[PDB]
């Protein structure tokens, strides 16, 4: 029953998100991870 | 040197990480070899 | 904007290859046309 969630209207400081060393793996496909903090996103969804 | 094994993946050419960000990093044009072995038997304290 | 240098390199290589092949095609085909025009010009001069 994997969860679906939508994320919109937020300022996402992905550097602080990266600061969580507890995340065992962190892979980015379409962009380089360092570029996260320099790009916009018109549609953001999350699965957990 | 001696470092934690978790961030060992960061220490490699091309690879990145917090240790690569501001602790220490080998450039992507690396000319050499990287070896490591666990030393918990003697470095424990 | 979206990628790092190592990650960008493959895409840049493919773009370069395609574009320069297109230029090669344009150059050679144009040169053929130039050959035909040259022959026509010699015919015109002989006519004159």
């Amino acid at each position: 029953a994997w969860n679906r969630k939508r994320i919109s209207n937020c300022v996402a400081d992905y550097s602080v998100l990266y600061n969580s060393a507890s995340f065992s793996t962190f892979k980015c496909y379409g962009v380089s991870p360092t570029k996260l903090n320099d790009l916009c996103f018109t549609n953001v969804y999350a699965d957990s | 040197f001696v470092i934690r094994g978790d961030e060992v993946r960061q220490i490699a050419p091309g690879q990145t990480g917090k240790i690569a960000d501001y602790n220490y990093k080998l450039p992507d044009d690396f000319t050499g070899c990287v070896i490591a072995w666990n030393s918990n038997n003697l470095d424990s304290k | 904007s979206r990628l790092d240098k190592v990650e960008a390199e493959v895409q840049i290589d493919r773009l370069i290859t395609g574009r320069l092949q297109s230029l090669q095609t344009y150059v050679t085909q144009q040169l053929i046309r130039a050959a035909e025009i040259r022959a026509s010009a010699n015919l015109a001069a002989t006519k004159m």
